[PDB]
């Protein structure tokens, strides 16, 4: 069990940290020049469609398990 | 009346009518069909 | 463990979607379209505009953490 | 008539002079201590704080530690305030080295109450600091070491 | 100069015209919405009504206008209240039996298996069981039938109409003039002697007349039914005269002055009545009409028209020392021209009265089968607790409204509030200096009891076996209270509460209604982490209120108004500097000291005092007598108090209190909900908010009013709304479930 | 507590602090050499979530191992 | 010592200077627009940083922009 | 080009009964600032710091010890009374130095004898990114 919640906490660190470094580079070492019309900045072009579909799936999730949840208890 | 009806329209009022509405509905529903946990007739 | 599963997978969704709105939104965005140089880390952008708190990528990560760490548990 | 008035008449200096702050006799006593004794060699002043001090530190680590019980109760209450003694000395020592400079002059206050000159107070220098706290650290083990000898090495019925 | 009624016919005609238009008041607000913003700011501002407008006259008609309202919404909650008494309640059956039944006035419907909330209250009645203590109020008062609570419902319901006409009487068709509402004298006159004299004066006539009969006919064990009936007792005297023989005489001893002869139910005797468990009502009576005359002797004070009396204004400037200047003078200038002045007097003092309400009444249970009635005896300390701890909090709000808005020392000065603002920093700093003492020395001793336990060294511990720390100063005031009767008060047989000591105890229907408190280590260690706890949130409070205009950080915080997020991220930043966060603080700490002393109350009254009595006398605490040795450690406040009462409301599924196991999870939920509100900012949530109006956009489904995110106040508002709610709510469960399974 | 509270109030509490030392006996003979401020507002989200994530993590550790210890099985 | 810049967008307008709590902005001549004014900072070594400047510019995006830098005593509003 | 007013001490100061907000130990060892107006009569305004104060008639000088403080007052002094004031920086050497209105002329007015600093030829959203000004000194709003 110590073994088990060791990795996996640790494990999210490390993602947690994966995605901060991610937006730091962003940040700092983009050149959106560089970068024209490759798949970084057609990412970077149509975050918003990313966010809200990402956003519906989260809302999704949350009501339905919660309310499952809920109507059991 | 009709500034009776403009207010009866504003968006709280309208809303708890609507929903007041809703509720019986869904009450009474339930009531002639308690306790479905499938559709059955088809 | 249906239930739980999902629950899992509402977490990861959300902390994903902290991280991913952190980013891509880290190099500027409609509320401070210049907040590639303010850097990745910084207080605010003061109350005008409606109020700026938590406007920063370190901001956006430092929101997934709590979720992160939701999940993991 | 009121009793609280602004500091030696100036209203824009942040503080007050009431009777607490400023009566006669209250005046007097803290003039009267060694803190204040500006004109006394720091090493003499550091001395009195210091036997105060360390003869005040023994009595809590005596009778409140845990082998209070135990018959070598003196012993390690003694032994512990030596032991602060000695960690405030350190303290001591650190913040003179920190705050002072040999080549500079004393950073006191220069003004008395009436306006004329006097010479700054030499304890807020870097070797009249470091005469101080000699001073108080000699002065708090022979306290802690005189509490510890009136009680437990001579009965001396107290309490 | 003289007082006289004063009024201005048709102010504002009743129309509609208004309500088509949200937001009349505020001239942007009457032009429309821009944003989904307006709609909050709506109602943020709803009963500012100082800020609408500047004019006295026409707020001070709001102000009595609302409070005619609300005073109609408080008549018809009692007459709900008095209706579900009379129709679905068993009152009737738990007024045979007191002891034996569990009152209950609400039934629920059977509609989705929720008929299993109707549970098994006794008195062949099915309900849902009531801790209002409304039960024990209408035995007090007499009411036998349901007619008589029909009647009281009606009439109630009759008033809140009456309140609800008086409202819109007042305030469209003759609305007082502003010298009307600026006489204070006659109004001081008038409540101290018109409402609250007269009103006790009225309540112990009737208390002599229907209380005492009805009472004595119902401990004498007769049936309820079979009393005759309140009138009776005033149309044929010799039913009073058999009862208590001194109404033979009738009135002729209240005028030769013999009242000696009243004796017989006018006493002085003080504890508890050993049948029901309350205050004595001859007491009670007693009580009301010493209360009635002086409160209608000192409602003769202030001068109003016929030159005798005194000048409010000559009392406050003829007060003045050689330390404070001329204080006292231009203070009733300050008190009569401000709402909020008044309204932070009075919210402090109505605040504190609560709380001593609550004190006073676990103290002696001044209704019959109260004190035994555990669930209602905890349900009524918390509740008044928490509303006198609001009330508390929301002076300290309006102080700074006040002090923000309508300070003004260009044209009302006053002497004292100059120096307090003169001399803010070094009461700050003191106020600092004790609030860290008290918290090191009450909470760390706490801490050093845990420690040595967890290391084996017991003895080391501060305990009642270890290092005692007893309160001499508590123990010595109780010993010499226990003494006083016969000897300090010869006039009184017993003690004026069974927690002072003497022994006595005072049981009824096999369960502890009262004994001795005992007061040890324990009590001294959570008696000064109250203290610490009320000296922080003090602090935060007052600190809000003397630096609300400026201080060293921003010299011109006035200008900026008394709620505002902050000043920019300079001077290493600005963040909650206004008047209002230091309140929104100030509400946390607060919730932190009302559930310390609710659980401190809770675990010491089921440890040490409710209980069980036997045959033999020996008493079984519900909690047996732990808190003496458990409640010195975090480890035993975290096991034996919340782990081992938990047990009572997590296990309440599957019967009648699965409802407070519902409310004790949904509690959890909107308390952690809450925390998504009070840790984050609204930046973020913009941002996210903007990708979510652009997939609306995408399918030309976008609203018209912008969604904005909430402004960076109300997410602090609506933080600490959430907060307090699950938190309370929760506790609220928690005790009900615990004090009802065990109860 | 650094998550709820934030930088204005505690600045205005140092800076009565620092009035009070300054103007006591005895103790105005020491004096500080860096201005005391208070923590900045990125530091005290950081700081804020430290404290939350080791109690986090030191809790459900000792809860964890206590109890699967406590039964061995 | 905060950096505040002025941005050629700027209409003149003058609300950002009277909002300054520290006197760091001024009016100057200019030629580029109808008010022939726009905004400079020549006493930025007194900027606290508040930001206040901003709240107040009209134009969009703003065109007045304060970059916080490195603290000083004069720029962290001590007292003391 | 408008001689700035030097400062005269001998002035009388507001009346004022003392409080705990005046200066500290950086107006001894740093720096402190002075303000100055004249108020046609003798009236009472609330003091930056702490209660109220009365302005003598006549001439009147005020030390406070933040820039934002006399800015404050100043611009109470100017839109409730309607007084002109101007207030200056002193230094523990002994100087003083002329603060507001810099030029005689307050900074809300626009003045010909004002040059340009910090100034940008160009819209906000035309600065460069950080990478381009990676591993120089200079900020991407500095150029
Ligand atoms: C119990 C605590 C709690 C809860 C319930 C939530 C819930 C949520 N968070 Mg959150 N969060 C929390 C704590 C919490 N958070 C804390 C402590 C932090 C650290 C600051 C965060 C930081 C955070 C961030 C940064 C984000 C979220 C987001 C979200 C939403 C994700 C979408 C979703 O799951 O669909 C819905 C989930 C639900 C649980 C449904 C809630 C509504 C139910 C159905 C009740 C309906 C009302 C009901 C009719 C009763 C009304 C009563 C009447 C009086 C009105 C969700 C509503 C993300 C988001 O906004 O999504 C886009 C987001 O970006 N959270
Ligand atoms: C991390 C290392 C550490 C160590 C090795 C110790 C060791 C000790 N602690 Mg301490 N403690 C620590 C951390 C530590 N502590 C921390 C972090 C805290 C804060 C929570 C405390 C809080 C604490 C308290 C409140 C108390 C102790 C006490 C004690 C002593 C109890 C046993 C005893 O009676 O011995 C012998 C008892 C004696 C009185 C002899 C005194 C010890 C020697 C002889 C003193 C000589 C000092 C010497 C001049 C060097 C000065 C320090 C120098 C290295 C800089 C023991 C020597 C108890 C105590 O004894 O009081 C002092 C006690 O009251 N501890
Ligand atoms: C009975 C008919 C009637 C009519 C047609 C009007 C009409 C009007 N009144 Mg008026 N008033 C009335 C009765 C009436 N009033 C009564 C009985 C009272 C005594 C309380 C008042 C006291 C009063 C005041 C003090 C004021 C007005 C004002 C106004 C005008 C502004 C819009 C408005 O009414 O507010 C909006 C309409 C509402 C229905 C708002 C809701 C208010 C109720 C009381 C809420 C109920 C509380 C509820 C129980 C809370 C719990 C919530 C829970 C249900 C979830 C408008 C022309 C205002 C004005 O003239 O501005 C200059 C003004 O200040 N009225
Ligand atoms: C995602 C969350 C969720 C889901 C999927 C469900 C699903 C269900 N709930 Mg439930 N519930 C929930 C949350 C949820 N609940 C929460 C949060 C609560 C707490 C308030 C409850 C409390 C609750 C109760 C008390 C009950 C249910 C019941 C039910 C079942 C009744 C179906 C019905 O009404 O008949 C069918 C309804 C219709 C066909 C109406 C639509 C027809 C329209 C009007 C006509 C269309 C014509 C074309 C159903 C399987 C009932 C049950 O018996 O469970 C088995 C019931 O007693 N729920
Ligand atoms: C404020 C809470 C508090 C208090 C009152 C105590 C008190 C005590 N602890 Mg303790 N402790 C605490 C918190 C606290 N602890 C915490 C949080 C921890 C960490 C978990 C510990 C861990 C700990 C350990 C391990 C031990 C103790 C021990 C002790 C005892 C002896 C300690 C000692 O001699 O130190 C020194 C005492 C002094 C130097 C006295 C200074 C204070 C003076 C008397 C007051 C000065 C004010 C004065 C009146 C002002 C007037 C001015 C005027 C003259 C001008 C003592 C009764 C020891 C013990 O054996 O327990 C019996 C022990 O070993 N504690
Ligand atoms: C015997 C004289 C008398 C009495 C009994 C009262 C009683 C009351 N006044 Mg009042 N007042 C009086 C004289 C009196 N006043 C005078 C002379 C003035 C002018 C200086 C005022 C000015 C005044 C103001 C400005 C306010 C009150 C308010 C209140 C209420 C306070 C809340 C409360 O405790 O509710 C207790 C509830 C009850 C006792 C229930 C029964 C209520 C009865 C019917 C009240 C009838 C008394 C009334 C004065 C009768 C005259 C009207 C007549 C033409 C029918 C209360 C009912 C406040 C309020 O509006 O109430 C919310 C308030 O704002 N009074
Ligand atoms: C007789 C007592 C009293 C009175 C007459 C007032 C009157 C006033 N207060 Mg005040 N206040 C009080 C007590 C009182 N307060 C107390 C006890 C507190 C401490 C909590 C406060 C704290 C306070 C603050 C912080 C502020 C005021 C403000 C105001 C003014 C505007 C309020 C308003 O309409 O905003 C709008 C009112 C609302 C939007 C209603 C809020 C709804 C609450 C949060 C929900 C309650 C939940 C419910 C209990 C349970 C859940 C039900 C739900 C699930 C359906 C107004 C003159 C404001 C002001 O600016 O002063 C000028 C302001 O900032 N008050
Ligand atoms: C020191 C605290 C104290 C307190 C709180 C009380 C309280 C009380 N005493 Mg008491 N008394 C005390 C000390 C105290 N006494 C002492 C030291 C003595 C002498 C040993 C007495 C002798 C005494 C007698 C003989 C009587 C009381 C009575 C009373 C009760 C009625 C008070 C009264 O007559 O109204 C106030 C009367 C006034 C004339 C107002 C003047 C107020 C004082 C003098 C100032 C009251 C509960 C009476 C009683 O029997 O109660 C039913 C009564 O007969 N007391
Ligand atoms: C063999 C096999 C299989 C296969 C599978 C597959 C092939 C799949 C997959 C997979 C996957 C698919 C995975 C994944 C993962 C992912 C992740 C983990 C992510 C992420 C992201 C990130 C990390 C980001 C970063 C960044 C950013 C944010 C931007 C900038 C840059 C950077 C990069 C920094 C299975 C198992 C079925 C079964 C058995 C057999
Ligand atoms: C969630 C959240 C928001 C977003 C808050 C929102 C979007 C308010 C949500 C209110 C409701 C859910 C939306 C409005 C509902 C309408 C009345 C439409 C209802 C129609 C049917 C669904 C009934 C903030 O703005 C914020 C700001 C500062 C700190 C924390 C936060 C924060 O946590
Ligand atoms: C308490 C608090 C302060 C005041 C905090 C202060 C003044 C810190 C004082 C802590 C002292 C220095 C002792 C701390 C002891 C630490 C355990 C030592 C750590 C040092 C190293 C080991 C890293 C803020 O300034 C603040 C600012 C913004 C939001 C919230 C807050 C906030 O909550
Ligand atoms: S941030 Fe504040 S102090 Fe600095 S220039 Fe802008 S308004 Fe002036």
């Amino acid at each position: 069990a110590a073994l088990y919640t060791h990795h996996q906490y640790i494990a999210g660190f490390i993602m947690t940290g994966a995605f901060a470094h991610g937006a730091i580079f962003f940040i700092r070492d983009y050149n959106p020049e560089q970068n024209a019309d490759n798949v970084l900045a057609r990412m970077l072009e149509h975050k918003e469609a990313i966010i809200s579909h990402l956003s519906w799936a989260s809302l999704f999730l949350g009501f339905h398990t919660l309310g499952l949840y809920v109507h059991n208890d | 009346m009709r500034d009776l009806k403009t207010y009866l329209s504003v968006a709280p009022v309208a809303s708890t009518l609507w929903f007041a509405a809703l509720a019986g509905l869904l009450i009474e529903i339930n009531r002639f069909f308690p306790d479905a946990l499938t559709f059955p007739f088809f | 463990d249906f239930l739980v599963h999902h629950a899992i997978a509402l977490g990861l969704h959300t902390t994903t979607l902290i991280l991913v709105k952190g980013a891509l939104d880290a190099r500027g965005s409609k509320l401070m379209p210049d907040k590639k140089d303010f850097g990745y880390s910084f207080p605010c952008d003061g109350p005008g505009r409606g109020g700026t708190c938590d406007i920063s990528a370190w901001d956006a990560f430092y929101l997934a953490v709590f979720w992160m760490l939701n999940t993991i548990g | 008539y009121q009793v609280v008035q602004p500091i030696n008449g100036d209203p824009f200096i942040g503080s007050l002079e009431t009777p607490v702050t400023s009566s006669p006799l209250v005046a007097w006593y803290l003039s009267n201590l060694p803190g204040y004794r500006t004109a006394v060699n720091p090493l003499l002043r550091g001395i009195e704080v210091g036997l105060a001090h360390g003869f005040l530190l023994v009595g809590p680590f005596v009778k409140a530690g845990p082998l209070r019980n135990t018959e070598i109760a003196g012993q390690a209450g003694s032994l512990a305030a030596g032991g602060l003694v000695v960690i405030l000395s350190i303290c001591l020592t650190i913040y003179g080295i920190s705050s002072f400079n040999e080549g500079d002059p004393s950073t006191a206050p220069s003004l008395t109450l009436t306006g004329r000159k006097k010479q700054p107070d030499q304890l807020q220098t870097a070797d009249g600091w470091a005469k101080f706290t000699g001073g108080f650290f000699f002065g708090g083990i022979s306290g802690v070491t005189w509490a510890f000898f009136l009680l437990y090495v001579l009965d001396l019925p107290y309490f | 100069p003289e007082v006289k009624i004063l009024v201005d016919r048709d102010p504002i005609k009743t129309s509609f015209e208004q309500w088509a238009k949200p937001g009349h008041f505020s001239r942007t607000i009457a032009k429309g919405p821009d944003t989904t913003t307006w709609i909050w700011n709506l109602h943020a501002d709803a009963h500012d009504f100082d800020s609408h407008t500047s004019d006295l006259e026409e707020i001070s008609r709001k102000v009595f206008s609302a409070h005619f309202g609300q005073l109609s919404i408080i008549f018809l909650w009692l007459s709900g209240m008095y209706f579900h008494g009379a129709r679905f309640s068993n009152y009737e059956a738990w007024l045979n039996d007191p002891t034996h039944i569990r009152p209950s006035a609400q039934v629920v419907w059977p509609i989705v298996g929720q008929e299993i909330l109707n549970g098994d209250v006794g008195g062949g009645f099915r309900g849902i069981q009531i801790t209002s203590g409304f039960f024990q109020i209408w035995r007090a008062s007499g009411i036998t039938s349901e007619l008589q609570l029909y009647c009281t419902a009606i009439g109630a319901l009759v008033f809140a109409a009456l309140m609800l006409f008086a409202g819109w009487f007042h305030y469209h068709k003759a609305a007082p003039k502003l010298v009307w509402f600026q006489d204070v004298e006659s109004m001081l006159n008038h409540h101290l002697a018109g409402l609250l004299g007269l009103g006790s004066l009225s309540w112990a006539g009737h208390q002599v007349h229907v209380s005492l009969p009805i009472n004595q006919f119902l401990n004498a064990g007769v049936d309820p039914k079979e009393i005759p009936l309140p009138h009776e007792f005033i149309l044929n005297r010799d039913l009073l005269a058999q009862l208590y023989p001194s109404f033979a005489e009738g009135a002729t001893p209240f005028f030769t002055l013999n009242w000696s002869k009243y004796a017989d139910f006018l006493t002085f005797r003080g504890g508890l009545d050993p049948l029901t468990g309350g205050l004595w009502l001859t007491d009670i009576a007693h009580h009301h009409l010493a209360i009635a005359i002086l409160f209608l002797i000192a409602g003769h004070m202030y001068r109003t028209n016929w030159g005798i009396g005194h000048g409010i204004k000559d009392i406050l400037e003829a007060h003045k020392g050689p330390f404070t200047g001329q204080g006292h003078k231009g203070l009733y200038e300050i008190l009569t021209t401000s709402w909020h002045a008044q309204l932070s007097i009075n919210l402090a003092m109505l605040g504190s009265l609560t709380i001593i309400v609550a004190h006073h009444m676990y103290a002696m249970p001044p209704y019959p089968y109260l004190a035994t009635d555990y669930g209602t005896q905890l349900s009524l300390f918390t509740h008044h607790m928490w509303i006198g701890g609001f009330l508390i909090v929301g002076a300290a709000a309006h102080a700074a409204i006040f002090m923000v808005r309508d300070y003004d020392p260009t044209t009302r000065y006053n002497d004292l509030l100059d120096r307090v603002l003169r001399h803010r920093d070094a009461i700050i700093s003191h106020l600092n200096w004790v609030c860290i003492f008290l918290g090191f020395h009450s909470f760390g001793l706490y801490i050093h009891n845990d420690t040595m336990s967890a290391l084996g060294r017991p003895q080391d511990m501060f305990s009642d076996t270890a290092i005692q720390l007893q309160p001499v100063f508590a123990q010595w005031i109780q010993n010499t209270h226990a003494l006083a009767p016969g000897t300090t008060a010869p006039g009184a047989t017993t003690s004026t509460s069974l927690t002072w000591g003497g022994g006595d105890l005072v049981s009824v229907g096999g369960k502890v209604a009262l004994l001795p408190i005992p007061l040890g280590t324990a009590d001294f260690l959570v008696h000064h982490i109250h203290a610490f706890t009320i000296h922080v949130t003090v602090l935060i409070l007052l600190k809000g209120v003397l630096f609300a205009r400026s201080s060293r950080l921003i010299p011109d915080k006035a200008n900026l108004g008394f709620r505002f997020p902050c000043d920019g991220p300079g001077r290493g930043g600005t963040c909650q500097v206004s008047a209002w966060d230091h309140v929104f603080l100030g509400l946390f700490w607060m919730y932190n000291a009302i559930s310390v002393v609710i659980f401190h109350f809770s675990w010491k009254m089921q440890s040490d005092v409710w209980g069980s009595i036997n045959d033999q006398g020996v008493v079984t605490h519900i909690t047996g007598g732990n808190f003496a040795q458990s409640s010195i450690t975090i480890n035993g406040w975290l096991r034996d108090f919340l782990w081992a009462q938990a047990s009572q409301v997590i296990q309440s599924y599957g019967s009648s209190l699965s409802a407070y196991g519902l409310f004790f999870l949904g509690a959890h939920f909107v308390w952690a909900f809450s925390l998504m509100f009070l840790f984050s900012g609204r930046g973020y949530w913009q941002e996210l908010i903007e990708s979510i109006v652009w997939a609306h956009n995408k399918l030309k489904v976008a609203p018209a009013t912008q969604p904005r995110a909430l402004s960076i106040v109300q997410g602090r508002a609506v933080g600490v709304t959430h907060y307090l709610l699950g938190g309370i709510a929760t506790t609220w469960a928690f005790f009900l479930a615990r004090i009802i399974a065990v109860g | 507590m650094f998550l709820i509270s934030w930088r204005g109030y505690w600045q205005e509490l140092i800076e009565t602090l620092a009035w009070a030392h300054e103007r006591t006996p005895l103790a105005n003979l020491i004096r500080w050499r860096d201005k005391p401020v208070a923590l900045s507002i990125v530091q005290a989200r950081l700081v804020g979530l430290v404290h939350f994530s080791v109690g986090y993590i030191f809790t459900y550790a000792a809860f964890l191992i206590a109890s699967t210890s406590g039964k061995f099985g | 010592s905060h950096s505040v810049k002025i941005y050629d967008t700027c209409i003149g307008c003058t609300q950002c200077v009277r909002a300054c709590p520290t006197d760091v902005l001024e009016m100057i001549p200019w030629g580029g627009c109808k008010a022939k004014q726009i905004a400079s900072a020549p006493r930025t070594e007194d900027c606290v940083g508040c930001k206040r400047c901003e709240s107040a510019c009209p134009t969009d995006f703003l065109s007045v922009r304060v970059y916080l830098w490195h603290e000083t005593t004069r720029s962290m509003g001590l007292a003391y | 080009g408008f001689t700035p007013p030097e400062l005269d001490p001998n002035t009388p100061s507001p009346i004022f009964g003392g409080s705990t907000g005046g200066l500290l130990r950086k107006a001894q060892v740093e720096e402190f600032y002075v303000i100055t107006w004249e108020s046609p009569k003798e009236q009472i305004f609330e003091m930056p710091t702490g209660g109220a104060a009365i302005m003598r008639e006549g001439p009147n000088l005020l030390k406070l010890a933040r820039k934002e403080q006399c800015l404050a007052l100043g611009t109470r002094l100017r839109s409730k009374y309607k007084i002109k004031y101007q207030f200056y920086r002193v230094f523990p050497s002994g100087e003083v130095q002329y603060l507001h209105p810099k030029d005689g002329v307050y900074p809300e007015k626009v003045n010909p004898g004002r040059q340009g600093v910090g100034v940008n030829f160009r819209s906000i959203g035309k600065n460069v990114s950080p990478i381009e000004v990676k591993f120089t000194g200079k900020q991407p709003y500095d150029l």
